[PDB]
């Protein structure tokens, strides 16, 4: 499956979680930003790698990065 | 003895044979004769067409040097007026809007001041604000 | 699933992609699962043994097929009037017309006509009988067996080399310079003097009597007494006939220069002294680096000493960078090999070495095109693997402030000035070509812009070309350079001033324009490859590209779009420009040599100044015989070449739809096909094991490029061979 | 009309049916598909969905038009 | 399809194996190997 | 276990395939306040009935697309849908929402996953980690 | 002079040896 | 009058209006997908012909793909 | 010509051109002549549209010139 990493430059705008179509991301409490919340990727085995979360991130460089890796049936998003 | 393979067009038999039937480029009926006269002083090959020699020699300065100077002057004019207009509009409040909607007064004011572009360029280089320092330019990660 | 055993993430893939990617990463040993440095090096050692064995088997097969189904013994009796035969034809799908058409060159069965020029090579090196070819083939079989066994042996546990053995640069350089390069050249010189020259002078020399036949009459005493000039006295006269004793001298090392009057090729004794001298120089060079005695240089201290006040750290720490990185070494080797392959082509079309090979125009054109294309491929690969090194093996802290780091510092200046030079060449070359086209089309070809290539003509004069009246250096009879009493000067000046060869062909405005176009192509391909290599680590759009590897599809439609931001994509784009530049190069070479061989140089001279002449006089005019290989009326020997011409056009077209149409369309189409298969009775009994999916983005680009390149090569090869064979062959 | 006319007319039929296939797949699958089930929300003119799902290049209806233009040219 | 070289009968039998027998056997072996589930 | 009247649908060719009975399928259940027309993610329009509903789909993405349509394109917003994974043996795994609170809003008791204590520019160089089965982000 | 059938057969038999060695090398490299 | 004997005019007219027709057909294929993405509303289309088309679209596309392959192959 | 020119846009992507534009922007910035309207590589959809437009233009113009010359040269 693909890997999703969230770095300490997150501002907790929650756009990445909203943009995710397969419910891979989550919002957890934090303290490094003013919003006091950071993104997380618990359900990372369902990620397909559409990079919508990366597109939604407004930081100078993406505070959320997706590294495509091993391909499963879920990762390929196959219906057969 | 230079260019033993290139003969003057005034004596090259192919050029003289083909210059009688020169086509008229414009509505003037003797434009072909004028072209034949003007090209009879060049260096023609075995097939009778003029060849331009560009090695620095001043006997053939008309081939490259004079058009080179003309083009360099014109291109420097264009570049200098463009750069000056850009730098001038950069201090305003909407530099991007003046990029698509040209400030014709200021545009023409810079248009007419470009004939002294070499003096302005050398003064710019000596003043040190023609070229920015490497540490003041955004750069991509190595 | 077992396959692929070297990657677990691929083995757990349930789709057909596992089959594809497993092939693509098979020979990438670094990224294999649980791979160490020592295992990597030993596996590479064995694989290199394998490639060498394959090369020897290929050469043995060439020899065997030529000796078995060829006409070598008949060809040597008349090299100027008999077509060499490559291999026999056995095709049950043939018809009567094809059988009649392909029975050529005096054979009794359908045969092919060899264009690799191996007959001339075998004749020049002394092979004259079929049994000699057969013995060579068997010996090469044995050699390949020995190398395969050597790979197996040095792969065994007791014979596995250590990491320290592989990282011994000094000993490897010494042995491979003095031994691999020097001793081999000395052995070839000995073969030429002991065997090749006597056979060229009519004396048969073989394993049976080469011990009782001295090369020189007064032999082996002057070499030790120092009276070497004895071996240069009595050279082959101008009336010598190759392979006979008529007019043949006794010298074995000369400096005659020029070409043999009959074979139009370099003198054999000149080759002997040349390879002997370079063998001596290489053996001297091979005693340079310290290995385990007191004497000898060490590369590390030489590199760490040559540092200046402008480059900062200079060449410091470069030894570790080159030694630890295999991709750096591969890139350096590929660059050098490509440069010397281009050199082989350029110095082999103009200075033929094999007897009667200058008169076989088809083989000359084929050899030039082949080795130039090989050189282009190697030159692309050098930059590709250098970018791979920058992605993987480059350590910024170790190579700090040295030349390697300084490259990445002014990389923006590099790319900007390279873009400027590419644009500057392209704009004013296309402008001149289009201006000439428009002016000629309007019926007034006198107003063309024709620039004489003054500088190249001056260089030709400096070498001795007395046609332009420059009267400089070697063309100057009173210059000190022309009054040194050099033994090669008369022959070289005779050959260069003769218009019957390709030695420094005459040039004109068309050659000027096409050489500047070639310069544009070279600088543009270099621009693409260099920007890819320098931006491989990262750019403003992707500051962290190195984390994503060398080859990845994209980074999605966000942040602008990405779409071929990887360095692999830079290589993929540069392949097209390499092919285009090679096409321009080969078109120029082929048209100029067609004019030279037919004697109609004026056609090229006055028609290459405008692009319509290129389109009409070269492409349209020379396809008349090729496309008529098979007609509604019959079939001639060019039928196979016409079929391959159309085949190449077809494959070139087919690559376009892997290059243009992209994945999602085919993915949805395959979804529909999967539904159709699963819903069909009597077909539901058969089911797939790997879920069918569309090809990946990078795989699609690779497959499109592969079909494209195959079509390009096949089309041009067919056209060139057919045109030259019909015109001259 | 002879053998050549037969071959060319059926070639015409093949090319026309293929162009119709491309445009019909564009029209019918513009709303959604098994690969991307929400293409309608992405719009009509979007380049892709991403490198995920193996690669989702040229899935919009506009891309189907872009692909059908070439086949119309060929036919 | 008929030749005058020595041992002209060899291509009559060698080419089919290189044409059919060897490609088919290689196809079968590779297909079995790449599809053999497990054990790696 | 899983209860709800299936929405009235005429049947389409875009539905499940052998993967549903071989690997897994997905189920989405929601409470509708009125029998009204909604859009199948697999193609077509079907009416959903007042009360409980239950729909079987082939992919999690299809289920979440249907959930998005339910949440956005209906004035009586349907925020109560639940997405489960149904295995061929019979096991049903609750997938969405995880803890009953939508992931968009922060809820206490969650655990950070995949979070790195550095920024994207501080990743290690590949040359320092080569010949090990690791990637710069994996470290 | 042209070859004989025995020469071709002997060449085949000789080439049978590098085939066996190449098979061994391939099996060793796969390991 | 005098058009049939002017072969250039015949060829030009045929090819010109041929190209115009092809472009317009492709434009139909495009703007239909535009309608489907934007103006199609499932609420007003229940069991009507449009919905039935959207239901057996896989069968249509599969059979059309097969006929395209068959035509191209044999011709 | 134009057909071949179109193969610039159909065969390539926009990240390469974006990086090249980054380098050229650095060049223009060194001389303090950088434009206020930041230059960007064409979008993916725009790239495809430009490629298909120039491709069709080149092909159709080639066919038009060929047909007109042949038909005017056959009496
Ligand atoms: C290698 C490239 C090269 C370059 C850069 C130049 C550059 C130059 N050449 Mg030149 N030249 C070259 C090759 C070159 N040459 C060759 C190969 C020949 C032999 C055909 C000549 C023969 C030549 C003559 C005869 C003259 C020049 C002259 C000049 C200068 C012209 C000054 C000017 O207008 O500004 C210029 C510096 C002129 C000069 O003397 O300038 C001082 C001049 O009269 N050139
Ligand atoms: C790689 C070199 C090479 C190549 C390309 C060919 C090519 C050909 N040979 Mg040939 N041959 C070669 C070497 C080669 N030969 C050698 C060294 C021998 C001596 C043992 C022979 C003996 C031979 C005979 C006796 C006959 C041919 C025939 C033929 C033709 C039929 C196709 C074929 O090879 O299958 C048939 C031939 C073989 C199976 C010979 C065995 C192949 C050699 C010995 C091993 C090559 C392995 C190679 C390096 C593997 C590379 C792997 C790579 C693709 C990944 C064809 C033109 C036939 C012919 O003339 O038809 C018209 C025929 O009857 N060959
Ligand atoms: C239906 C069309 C057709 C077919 C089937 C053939 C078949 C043949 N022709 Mg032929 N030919 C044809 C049309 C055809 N021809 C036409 C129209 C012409 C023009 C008139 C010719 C002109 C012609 C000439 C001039 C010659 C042939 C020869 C041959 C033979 C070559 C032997 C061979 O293929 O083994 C060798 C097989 C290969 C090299 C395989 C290459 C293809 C694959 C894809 C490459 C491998 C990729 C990959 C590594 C594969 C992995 C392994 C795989 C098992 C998975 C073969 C019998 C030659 C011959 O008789 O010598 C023996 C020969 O000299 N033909
Ligand atoms: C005298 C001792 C000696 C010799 C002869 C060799 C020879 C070789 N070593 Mg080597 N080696 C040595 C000592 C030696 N080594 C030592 C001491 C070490 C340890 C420090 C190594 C460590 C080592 C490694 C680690 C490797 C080798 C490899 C190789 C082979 C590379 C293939 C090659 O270059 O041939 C082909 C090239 C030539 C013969 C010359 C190059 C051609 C020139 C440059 C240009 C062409 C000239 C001419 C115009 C072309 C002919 C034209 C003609 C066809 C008409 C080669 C056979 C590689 C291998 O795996 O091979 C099995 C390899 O990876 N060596
Ligand atoms: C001595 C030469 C040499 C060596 C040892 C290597 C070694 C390597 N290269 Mg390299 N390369 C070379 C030359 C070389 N290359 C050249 C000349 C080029 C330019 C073309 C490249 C371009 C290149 C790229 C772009 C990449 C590599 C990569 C690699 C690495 C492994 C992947 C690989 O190539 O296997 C897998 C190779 C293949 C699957 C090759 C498939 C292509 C087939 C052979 C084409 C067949 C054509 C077809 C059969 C024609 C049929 C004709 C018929 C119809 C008649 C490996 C370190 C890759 C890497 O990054 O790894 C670190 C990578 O991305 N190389
Ligand atoms: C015949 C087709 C063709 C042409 C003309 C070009 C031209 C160019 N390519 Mg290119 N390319 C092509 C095919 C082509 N490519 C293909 C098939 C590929 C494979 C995908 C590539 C891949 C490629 C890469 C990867 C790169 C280029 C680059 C370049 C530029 C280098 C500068 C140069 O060569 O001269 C200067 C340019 C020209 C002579 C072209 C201008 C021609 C016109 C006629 C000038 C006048 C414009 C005209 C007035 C506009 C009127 C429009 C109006 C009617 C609407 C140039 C713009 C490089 C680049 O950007 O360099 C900076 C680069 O990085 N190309
Ligand atoms: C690579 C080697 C190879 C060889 C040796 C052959 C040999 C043959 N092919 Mg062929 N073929 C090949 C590759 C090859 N093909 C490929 C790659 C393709 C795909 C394009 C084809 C497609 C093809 C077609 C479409 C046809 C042939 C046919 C034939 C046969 C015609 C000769 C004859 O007398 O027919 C009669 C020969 C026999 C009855 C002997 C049968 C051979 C043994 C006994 C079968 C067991 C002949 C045996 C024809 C055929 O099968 O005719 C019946 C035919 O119609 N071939
Ligand atoms: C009756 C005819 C007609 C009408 C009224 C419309 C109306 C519309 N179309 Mg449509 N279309 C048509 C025919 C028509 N189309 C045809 C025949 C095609 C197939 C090619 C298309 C393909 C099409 C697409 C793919 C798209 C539209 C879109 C649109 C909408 C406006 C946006 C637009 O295209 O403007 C902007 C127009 C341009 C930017 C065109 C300028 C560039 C052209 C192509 C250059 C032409 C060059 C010329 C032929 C030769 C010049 C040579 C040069 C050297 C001088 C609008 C609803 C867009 C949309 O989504 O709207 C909802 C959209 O994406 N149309
Ligand atoms: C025929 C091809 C012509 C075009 C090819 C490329 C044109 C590029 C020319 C631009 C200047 C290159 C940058 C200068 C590079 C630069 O100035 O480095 C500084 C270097 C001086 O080096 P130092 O003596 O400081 O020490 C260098 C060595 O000691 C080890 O680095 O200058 C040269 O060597 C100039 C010759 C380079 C050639
Ligand atoms: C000042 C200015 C600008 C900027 C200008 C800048 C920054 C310029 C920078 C230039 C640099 C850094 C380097 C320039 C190098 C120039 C070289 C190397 C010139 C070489 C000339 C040669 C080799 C002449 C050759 C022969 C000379 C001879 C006369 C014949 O022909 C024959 C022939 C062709 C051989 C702009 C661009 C911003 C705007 C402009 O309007 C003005
Ligand atoms: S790549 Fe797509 S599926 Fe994966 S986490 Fe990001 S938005 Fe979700
Ligand atoms: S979009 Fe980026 S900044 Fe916003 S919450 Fe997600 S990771 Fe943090
Ligand atoms: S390569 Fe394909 S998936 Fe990636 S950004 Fe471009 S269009 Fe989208």
């Amino acid at each position: 499956s693909h890997s999703v990493k969230i770095y300490d430059t997150c501002i907790g705008c929650t756009q990445c979680v909203r943009a995710c179509p397969l419910d891979v991301l989550e919002m957890v409490p934090w303290d490094g930003c003013k919003a006091a919340q950071i993104a997380s990727s618990p359900r990372t085995e369902d990620c397909v790698g559409c990079k919508r979360c990366e597109t939604a991130c407004p930081t100078d460089f993406l505070s959320i990065r997706v590294y495509l890796g091993a391909e499963t049936t879920r990762s390929m998003g196959l219906a057969y | 003895d230079d260019f033993a393979n290139l003969t003057p067009c005034s004596e090259n038999p192919a050029y003289l044979a083909k210059s009688k039937n020169f086509l008229n480029t414009t509505n003037d009926p003797n434009s072909g004769k004028i072209r034949a006269e003007r090209y009879a002083s060049a260096l023609c090959g075995p097939e009778g067409y003029p060849h331009l020699i560009v090695d620095g020699r001043f006997t053939h300065a008309g081939d490259f040097l004079i058009p080179s100077i003309l083009f360099l002057y014109i291109a420097g004019w264009i570049g200098w007026v463009g750069r000056s207009y850009l730098i001038e509009i950069r201090e305003s409040k909407n530099p991007e809007m003046q990029e698509v909607v040209i400030n014709v007064p200021l545009a023409i004011k810079k248009m007419l001041g470009g004939f002294l572009w070499p003096l302005a360029a050398v003064g710019e280089y000596t003043s040190g604000k023609l070229v920015m320092k490497d540490s003041e330019i955004p750069t991509s990660p190595r | 699933t077992k396959f692929p055993k070297f990657s677990q993430d691929l083995a757990q893939d349930p789709t057909t992609r596992r089959i594809w990617y497993g092939i693509a990463t098979a020979h990438d040993f670094e990224t294999h699962d649980g791979m160490t440095e020592e295992n990597l090096y030993q596996k590479i050692f064995a694989s290199h043994f394998g490639h060498i064995a394959i090369i020897f088997l290929w050469t043995s097969g060439t020899l065997f097929h030529v000796a078995w189904q060829g006409n070598f013994e008949q060809w040597i009796k008349d090299p100027l009037n008999i077509r060499p035969i490559a291999h026999a034809i056995w095709d049950p799908h043939f018809g009567e017309g094809a059988v009649n058409a392909f029975t050529q060159a005096g054979a009794s069965n359908p045969v092919n006509i060899a264009y690799s020029g191996v007959y001339h090579w075998f004749y020049t090196i002394g092979m004259t009988t079929n049994q000699e070819l057969y013995s060579g083939a068997v010996f090469l079989l044995v050699l390949a067996s020995l190398f395969l066994f050597a790979g197996w042996l040095h792969l065994q546990p007791k014979f596995r080399p250590s990491l320290a053995w592989f990282k011994n640069a000094e000993s490897r350089l010494n042995h491979h310079l003095a031994g691999l390069f020097g001793v081999s050249s000395l052995a070839w010189a000995g073969h030429l003097v002991h065997v090749a020259i006597p056979e060229a002078r009519g004396q048969h020399v073989g394993w049976d009597n080469f011990l009782s036949t001295p090369p020189h009459p007064a032999g082996l005493m002057p070499f030790f007494t120092g009276n070497w000039g004895v071996y240069a006295a009595d050279p082959d006269t101008a009336g010598h006939i190759f392979g006979t004793s008529e007019g043949a001298g006794t010298a074995i090392l000369t400096f005659l220069g020029g070409f043999h009057p009959q074979t139009e090729s370099l003198w054999l004794t000149d080759i002997a002294h040349h390879h002997l001298a370079i063998a001596v120089i290489f053996i001297i060079a091979g005693h340079m680096y310290r290995t385990n005695w007191g004497i000898g240089h060490s590369i590390k201290e030489i590199l760490n000493a040559h540092k200046g006040p402008l480059t900062g750290a200079g060449h410091t720490n470069l030894y570790d960078t080159i030694n630890n990185s295999l991709h750096f070494q591969l890139g350096l080797a590929l660059a050098s090999l490509g440069v010397i392959t281009s050199l082989v082509a350029q110095h082999m079309y103009s200075l033929p070495s094999y007897a009667f090979i200058a008169q076989d125009h088809t083989t000359q054109a084929a050899l030039y095109t082949h080795h130039q294309y090989i050189a282009g491929f190697l030159m692309v690969g050098a930059f590709a693997h250098g970018a791979i090194f920058f992605v993987r093996d480059y350590d910024p802290v170790a190579n700090k402030d040295n030349v390697l780091a300084r490259m990445l510092e002014h990389k923006e200046a590099l790319i900007s000035h390279l873009s400027w030079v590419s644009l500057f060449l392209g704009f004013h070359t296309l402008g001149l070509y289009v201006h000439n086209d428009v002016v000629v089309a309007f019926g007034t070809p006198e107003k063309q812009i024709l620039i004489e290539p003054v500088f190249a003509q001056w260089i030709q004069a400096t070498s001795g070309k007395a046609l332009y009246g420059f009267d400089v250096l070697l063309s100057n009879p009173d210059s000190i350079a022309s009054t040194t009493g050099a033994a090669w000067l008369p022959g070289w000046l005779d050959a260069i001033n003769s218009g019957t060869n390709s030695l420094f062909l005459t040039i004109g405005p068309g050659d000027f324009l096409v050489h500047h176009a070639i310069a544009l192509g070279l600088h543009t391909t270099a621009l693409i490859l260099i920007k890819g290599a320098l931006d491989a680590r990262g750019s403003k759009l992707m500051p962290d590209k190195k984390d994503f590897g060398y080859s990845f599809p994209c980074d999605g439609p966000g942040r602008g779009g990405t779409c071929d931001i990887s360095a692999w994509d830079a290589f993929y784009l540069a392949m097209f420009w390499m092919l285009n530049t090679l096409g321009w190069l080969t078109f120029y070479w082929h048209w100029k040599h067609l004019g030279v061989w037919s004697g109609n140089v004026a056609q090229f001279n006055e028609n290459s100044t405008y692009l319509m002449g290129w389109f009409r006089d070269y492409l349209w005019a020379n396809s008349a015989q090729l496309i008529n290989g098979y007609n509604p009326y019959g079939v001639n020997n060019l039928s196979v070449w016409a079929w391959m011409f159309l085949f190449g056009h077809l494959v070139w077209a087919t690559g376009f739809m892997f290059l243009i149409s992209w994945r999602g369309y085919w993915q949805e189409l395959i979804e529909t096909i999967v539904w159709a298969h699963e819903r069909t009775p009597l077909a539901n009994l058969v089911r797939w094991k790997d879920k069918p999916v569309a090809l990946s983005i990078v795989q699609a680009r690779l497959v499109g490029l592969a079909h494209f390149t195959v079509g390009y090569v096949l089309t041009y090869a067919a056209f060139l061979i057919a045109s030259t064979a019909g015109k001259f062959g | 009309l002879g053998t050549a006319d037969f071959m060319v007319h059926h070639i015409h039929a093949f090319t026309i049916h293929v162009t119709a296939l491309i445009l019909l797949k564009g029209v019918l699958y513009a709303r959604s598909s098994r690969l991307v089930p929400d293409k309608a929300n992405l719009g009509f003119r979007f380049p892709c969905d991403g490198p995920g799902r193996g690669g989702t290049c040229q899935v919009s209806g506009w891309d189907h038009v872009f692909l059908g233009l070439f086949w119309m040219y060929n036919s | 399809m008929d030749g005058s070289y020595a041992a002209s009968y060899l291509p009559w039998i060698l080419i089919p194996m290189v044409g059919w027998l060897f490609p088919a056997v290689t196809m079968g072996l590779l297909f079995i190997h790449i599809e053999s589930e497990g054990e790696g | 276990e899983l209860s709800g009247q299936p929405p009235k649908f005429g049947g389409s060719t875009g539905g499940l395939l052998s993967k549903a009975n071989r690997e897994e399928k997905y189920a989405i259940t929601w409470t509708s306040a009125s029998e009204q027309v909604f859009e199948m993610p697999t193609g077509g329009a079907a009416i959903m009935n007042e009360g409980e509903n239950l729909l079987y789909l082939a992919r999690k993405e299809q289920c979440l697309a249907l959930g998005t349509q339910l949440r956005t394109k209906f004035k009586p917003k349907i925020q109560d849908y639940k997405i489960y994974r149904v295995y061929p043996s019979g096991e049903v795994q609750y997938l969405h929402p995880a803890d009953g609170v939508f992931p968009e809003k922060v809820n206490e008791g969650r655990e950070a996953q995949g979070t790195k204590t550095r920024r994207i520019g501080q990743n290690p160089e590949p040359v320092t980690i080569k010949f090990s089965g690791k990637a710069p982000y994996e470290v | 002079m042209a070859l004989s059938d025995t020469q071709i057969l002997a060449a085949l038999v000789v080439a049978l040896l590098p085939a066996f060695l190449a098979f061994r090398l391939s099996t060793e490299l796969y390991k | 009058p005098y058009q049939a004997i002017d072969y250039a005019t015949q060829l030009s007219l045929f090819t010109h209006h041929m190209w115009i027709g092809g472009f317009l057909i492709v434009g139909a294929g495009a703007h239909g997908a535009i309608f489907m993405v934007r103006d199609y509303d499932p609420a007003k289309n229940v069991n009507n012909l449009l919905d039935r088309m959207l239901r057996h679209r896989d069968a249509i596309i599969s059979h059309l793909n097969w006929v395209c392959i068959f035509l191209g192959f044999h011709s | 010509f134009v057909f071949a020119f179109s193969l610039m846009f159909l065969f390539s992507g926009r990240g390469y051109w974006q990086e090249l534009i980054e380098s050229i922007v650095w060049a223009h910035n060194k001389l303090n002549v950088a434009p206020a309207i930041q230059p960007r590589a064409l979008s993916i959809i725009q790239g495809r549209a430009v490629g298909v437009a120039h491709y069709l233009l080149g092909g159709i113009v080639t066919t038009w010139a060929f047909f007109l010359a042949r038909s005017l040269s056959i009496g």
